[PDB]
């Protein structure tokens, strides 16, 4: 529910709602003005009732084989066999003469058909639109310790945090927040998961999101849901030299590593009853109009505050501290802010625990407390007077370098998400949806003339493209090509 | 993987298939046609480059397919 | 076979490593590789046949490229 | 150790001849005033095979543990390290106030798996010393349709040797009764080529694999009588990293991939020792103090009977099989080839030279094979009113034939390489010169074109006529051509 | 915590000022009409250290073994290659009949050693919030000479303090008794960079090194907490092989080559904690709280005596002390500086602001320092009978000191980069403007010229010289030209 | 370690002595004048280049110090 300590976090400034892309292993921070900073996350996503499309074999024997053999120029053997399911026959040639019991000399018909059994089979089932479930973790900064601010059983005690279920039956829901009041969220599950593009495959005890196309290429003898009857067979067999009596058919070995090869890129999900994965994305609109701020009437804390854990560096451009409070006045406000020098005591940066205040009347009590301070010097200021503390801070980037980052984030968002990319952290507008739909309609020309390419057939692609479009003529069709040659190196390596 | 390494046809004289002849064919071309008929934009893109980068008919057939077998490989 | 059926990139947002995202280099390249160290009089005919096709320096690499790529995947 | 009813069969017409015994194949020659010979090789064996190295394709994993360490602690050290049979990796994962550190960030984990290896394939190598290849000898002499193939009754009879032919026995002679004796030298050193093959082991299949194949094949492997895996990471996957436990999963069996690997590779029997069915082995024939029998014994007078019809052997041969009533004797067989019953002459070959009734029993049957010309003929058996007529079409033509013969010389050159020189050699200079030429621009062509495919050979073949038939030079474009055709003879001969 | 006997010392002059306390400098600030200050930088330590890595200098070799396979059998391995503490090398060796083997040539041979590592350099990190400063500060009150460099003595007089800086108290207040409050903020974070050294003891001695040289040192090594040794064969030799022993030995103690490779690293004390004197430190300080003592008594009556006669300083200060025979009390000493015995106009400002008495017991002797002009100059104490005079010439020029000045403002540039812009300062917008264009030109010199040392910084600038002084256009000659003056400049300022 | 690792100049703000600061004119120019002393025809061999590259005068004294300098590094 909680994103502190998270590798992978955004930052959206707060224009009642805002629309947001919940990826798989990652959290968004929105702040707004006048409002409790909240941050929200896809915890992890379900299925629950699949069925299957397809049993492919990767482990079989051979239980009988026969042959029957025919003289020269009398045609074609057809071992009896052919007319049962399970027999695999193939007709082949041999040798015959005097010798071999033939009143001719040349070569001889065979028919051989061995019994097929599969031992092991990988099965793909598919998800139903209806069934898919998505797990979302709500969670109001409010006043929390170092101890508590991830427990969740704690933050649900103080009303500061909920997780819950989207479903396409109940796209939107509200939690209640105690003080702070109800957040409301209206998601579309339909439009995640995109659940056409995919199976599930399990093989053994592994299961893997998979794509159809590949599950339906594979080159593996393959059946129907409940048939037992298997089409392709002679993929697993190996029939041997022939004798004019008896050819040895041979089962290959399993093809279980071969075909955990193949699945070198599939994603891996767990499939204990039913299939959760915490790799998707969400699309969802937060509502916060009915979110307000608690404890306005507290009162500034009158006594010393003390590092309790000192300031430490998030990843994010933000710092985390924890105070201890020496005293029991009740809930009241923390003066706390960051400042350029200790002269000119103006606050600058932003809090994101906004309002940071401590709970309880009893002493000792920590406080978690997380802010963005700006890039250079700065000081953690909390007091006034003889009872100030202070610390010194550094940020060691700079707002260009920051920009420059933000903007390859950007564009590793659209490679990944798409058009979704442009509902992200967005409030609508003509902007958006025209460069959503933009997006659209060469993302459209661009999956049809360079999908189903890895990283280095695109990274040469673009390479060809840069050289070429350097050296075309009229300024159009280079321009085009300048374009698509950036575009696939970039993908080319942003897997990387 | 290792089936990507594949054993050559043998060195030895032999009046006689080898170890797996009847996929002999079919080992080399089964993923450029399944890659071609699951991508057929990509075939635009490698005739219309092809045709571009020439500088005749000579070369530009063999730049498709040289283009037109590249990409299937190496996915 | 299906070992060269790779499944490839998955088409999710995912944020995290896919099956065998370890052999995300080592794919796509070790045959290649392998058959080069193993055949290195077949860079010599392809760079020579390369500069023999090519009209000009620029459509000589390309070719030569090419060339290099196609024979290691198919042979 | 003779062929009737063999598919590959070769003819060959100062005093001895070189040959090559190719695994499945056989040779008949007919000198000018000696007995018709068949010639072959049945099998090479190989005994005394060392082990070079095991590769594992199936292991299992047993014992799991990770070890954390805050992102400002260093590197993860997992004590399993330090054991043999644990392979570990070192990772990253996400690390905070949550977990129990005091900074955020990437700490470091260790995770260990005990490996173990279930199933391994087994290479070995072959010394030279220990080929030994079996050659079968035969001269068509009096014999029946059973009797024909029965080595035992042959060898009693003193018209056919089985022997051994290794590099501590390289030459045999044979002893053939009243037709004397015949002798082999061999060369069993440039036979098999020991030093580019290794016999791969998996499970109950058994295959002779190329060396640089085997040397590059990625998978666990071992040294001979050691238990010390190397590579072991290839068969295992470690899974997203957890901070406390991270999962190693073994992939599954990787028989069948290797299976796949193996296409190409030649299959072999290898119980105590390798049996082998293809290959070639240099013989020179030495016929010499080999003679026809000297005496003939007087014409059969008596009635015959076809006991087998004449039949089409498909290599321009028909082969029939008499029965004699007479109980008079050896005598000497009346049967002959001949254009029409008006002209008696004979007119084609006899691949049994001078058929007779070997015994004195009643009702003997003697198999006679023959060439007849093309076109019209007949088989006549006896003469007056016991004569059988029989009429023999052969269809073809000497045109036909020649072109024939040219298709297979050119397959046997590309098969063969260089000993298709020494294929039914007289020591002719030629020969030679044509050999050499062979050694140097065959050597050259499997520099440059060695180790591709037949696709890539059909492709680089259309390429080579493309750049010939636009050259300038006019000398580049001749061996651009030639060597554009050698590419597309090779892409299409193995269909 | 006092400037006297220091050879580094500046003089600077709304009501605060901006100061870098470098490692082993003094700094006196003389304010308008506040008390004589003395800020210096005693001594940086830091607490809690954590290992990094372990290099090993001394390695032992305990059992060797070989194990030899014949020249074609295969590549030999030694069972004690699976273990951890052992290195094991690969060899060939000439084999033949008289070796025990079947065939002749180059056979395989594997070595295993036993290593261990008997002395090891121990890398540790600092984490920035564990470093501590130490600063010291002093007010020019009334001190004798003996008690001017005591602690104990001016801290009993309110006259001095020492206190800690560190990140999480960046800001100190330091009493003054009379003289008021004077306070401090500084930049903890920004002194010493902990992020670009680590800490290496090795045997007794501990330096501060650069985290990339520390990594690039070619030894064995270990992560912390462990003793899983790698690269172990960086201190190992395998001598000739000899197919049933191949010897191994230990490479000398690499401690004397590893004193050798720490050329140019900072010597540090740690014993318990890292204790360091060289550094800098950015502060502000903040003297509005500073005033001049209210001093209610009046001027010293009695007979002033040179109880230490008039010493020149390095800084163009003289510094002397009075004996007083008088016991009426703390009253002022009527001392000044004067052209000439006809004008008494005071005209050099005294360092020693507001001299007096502190006792009231005769006999009291009174250090007095200050700053006479340049030239003949006369120090005046008392007046009538009672006064006694000093001839006093300070050598030098006002044009001679701004070079000097300016000289040393260069080597402050050099040495602490963007910093020196902050030194002296009171604000401003050229100091500002500097510091960033110092910011840049100073990283990018640094990406083009950091690695270097002193002799290639000489040759690269002289060579820029030539290159500048040949070049044509004039904007690329200039830049040749500044980049070779400064890389010269730097190359001669380490001499 | 290994001595030619040399840690060098630190860039902390230091007016006392370094380690080993008796050796700094010396650890980089004592490999370099023993043996131009134990080779003087490698001196006179490397002003004859030197000479012969340089087409200007100043490129040629240039070419002489740098090979002079090489040399001497690399033993
Ligand atoms: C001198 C200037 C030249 C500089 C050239 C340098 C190269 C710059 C390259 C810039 C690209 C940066 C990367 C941006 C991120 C895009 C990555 C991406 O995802 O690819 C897009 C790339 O979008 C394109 O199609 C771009 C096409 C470029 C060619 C267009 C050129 C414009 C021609 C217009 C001419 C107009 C007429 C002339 C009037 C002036 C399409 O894939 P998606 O569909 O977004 O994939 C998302 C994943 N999923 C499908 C699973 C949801
Ligand atoms: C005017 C137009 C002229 C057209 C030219 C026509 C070219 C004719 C050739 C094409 C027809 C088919 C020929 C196929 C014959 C079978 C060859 C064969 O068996 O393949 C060889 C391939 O070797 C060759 O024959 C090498 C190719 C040589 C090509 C000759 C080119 C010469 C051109 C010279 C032109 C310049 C003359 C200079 C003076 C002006 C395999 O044996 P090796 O490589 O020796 O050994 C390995 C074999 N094994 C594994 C089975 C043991
Ligand atoms: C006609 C005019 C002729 C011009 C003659 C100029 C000659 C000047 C020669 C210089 C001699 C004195 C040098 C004193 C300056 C020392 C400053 C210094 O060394 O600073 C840097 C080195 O200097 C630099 O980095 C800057 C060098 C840039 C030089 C090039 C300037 C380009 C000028 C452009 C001119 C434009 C012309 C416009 C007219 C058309 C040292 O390391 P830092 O990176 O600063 O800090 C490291 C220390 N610490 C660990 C504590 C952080
Ligand atoms: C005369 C007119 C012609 C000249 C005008 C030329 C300018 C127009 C061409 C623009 C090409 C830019 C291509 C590079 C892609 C990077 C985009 C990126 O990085 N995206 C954003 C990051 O935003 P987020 O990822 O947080 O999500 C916000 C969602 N969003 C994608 C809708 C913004 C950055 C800040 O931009
Ligand atoms: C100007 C217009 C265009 C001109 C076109 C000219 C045509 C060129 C192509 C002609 C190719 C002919 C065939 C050459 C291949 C060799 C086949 C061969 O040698 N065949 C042999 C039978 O080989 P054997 O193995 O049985 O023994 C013989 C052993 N030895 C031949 C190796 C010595 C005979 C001659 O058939
Ligand atoms: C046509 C009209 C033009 C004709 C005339 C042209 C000639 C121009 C001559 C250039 C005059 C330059 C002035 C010389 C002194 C400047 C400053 C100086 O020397 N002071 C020093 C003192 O350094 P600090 O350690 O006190 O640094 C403390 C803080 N700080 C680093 C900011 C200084 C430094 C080197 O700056
Ligand atoms: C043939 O195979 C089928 C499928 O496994 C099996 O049910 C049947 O018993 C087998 N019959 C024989 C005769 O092996
Ligand atoms: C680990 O694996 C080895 C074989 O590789 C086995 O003998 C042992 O029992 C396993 N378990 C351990 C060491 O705990
Ligand atoms: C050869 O003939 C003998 C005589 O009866 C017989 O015993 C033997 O089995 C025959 N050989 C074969 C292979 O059957
Ligand atoms: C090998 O060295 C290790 C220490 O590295 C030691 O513990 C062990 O006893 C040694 N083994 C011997 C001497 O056999
Ligand atoms: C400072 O003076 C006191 C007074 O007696 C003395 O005890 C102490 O040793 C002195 N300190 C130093 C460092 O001289």
């Amino acid at each position: 529910f909680n994103c502190l300590g998270m590798s992978n976090r955004d930052f959206l400034e707060g224009a009642t709602w805002v629309d947001v892309v919940l990826e798989g292993d990652s959290c968004i921070t929105i702040m707004a003005k006048d409002k409790p900073t909240i941050d929200i996350k896809m915890m992890e996503t379900e299925a629950t009732n699949l069925a299957e499309v397809r049993s492919y074999c990767y482990l079989a024997t051979v239980s009988d084989v026969s042959t029957v053999s025919n003289c020269p120029t009398t045609g074609e053997a057809h071992n009896p066999k052919r007319a049962e399911d399970t027999y695999v026959c193939k007709s082949g040639v041999t040798d015959r003469g005097w010798g071999n019991g033939c009143g001719l000399f040349g070569k001889g018909s065979i028919d051989t058909c061995a019994n097929f059994t599969c031992s092991l089979k990988a099965v793909g089932r598919m998800i139903q639109p209806e069934n898919v479930k998505y797990e979302v973790g709500i969670f109001i900064h409010g006043s929390t310790s170092s101890d508590t601010h991830g427990n969740y059983s704690s933050q649900l005690g103080a009303s500061q945090a909920g997780r819950f279920t989207i479903t396409p039956n109940s796209p939107a829901i509200t939690v209640k927040m105690g003080d702070y009041g109800e957040i409301s969220v209206e998601c579309e599950p339909r439009n995640g998961l995109n659940t056409e593009a995919y199976y599930i495959m399990s093989v053994g005890t592994k299961h893997f999101l998979v794509h159809r196309e590949w599950f339906n290429d594979l080159a593996l003898p393959w059946t129907s849901p409940a048939s037992s009857n298997w089409r392709n067979r002679e993929i697993l067999l190996e029939f041997e030299e022939p004798h004019a009596t008896k050819q040895s058919v041979v089962a290959l070995g399993s093809q279980e590593g071969a075909l955990h090869q193949a699945l070198a890129g599939a994603v891996p999900v767990s499939f204990s009853s039913s299939v959760k994965l915490t790799s998707g994305h969400l699309k969802c609109r937060v509502k916060m109009e009915k979110l307000t701020l608690k404890g306005t009437t507290y009162g500034m804390c009158t006594e010393k505050f003390s590092f309790a854990k000192n300031p430490a560096d998030t990843g994010h451009s933000t710092v985390v501290l924890e105070l201890q409070y020496t005293g029991s006045d009740g809930p009241c406000k923390i003066p706390i802010s960051i400042v350029a020098s200790l002269s000119d005591l103006t606050p600058i940066g932003r809090m994101v625990t906004a309002n940071p205040y401590v709970a309880s009347s009893e002493a000792n009590a920590k406080v978690l407390v997380e802010m963005e301070p700006p890039f250079g010097d700065s000081y953690i200021v909390v007091g006034r007077g003889d009872k100030q503390i202070n610390h010194h801070w550094h940020k060691a980037g700079s707002s260009i370098g920051k920009a420059f980052i933000t903007t390859i984030k950007g564009a590793q968002r659209l490679a990944a998400l798409g058009d979704p990319a442009w509902d992200f952290g967005s409030v609508g507008g003509i902007f958006n949806s025209v460069g959503k739909a933009v997006h659209q309609v060469f993302g459209g020309a661009f999956r049809t003339l360079f999908g189903g390419m890895s990283w280095i057939t695109q990274g040469l692609m673009g390479a060809l493209l840069l050289w070429m479009g350097v050296n075309a003529r009229d300024r159009s069709i280079a321009l085009v090509m300048l374009a698509t040659g950036g575009v696939l190196l970039f993908l080319a390596t942003s897997v990387h | 993987s290792i089936a990507v390494q594949t054993h050559g046809e043998s060195m030895l004289a032999n009046k006689k298939d080898a170890w797996l002849d009847s996929t002999k064919a079919s080992r080399y071309l089964m993923k450029t046609e399944n890659w071609i008929i699951r991508n057929p934009g990509y075939a635009f893109v490698a005739v219309l480059l092809g045709w571009m980068l020439g500088s005749n008919n000579g070369q530009r057939v063999v730049f498709v397919v040289l283009l037109l077998l590249v990409a299937p490989a190496y996915s």
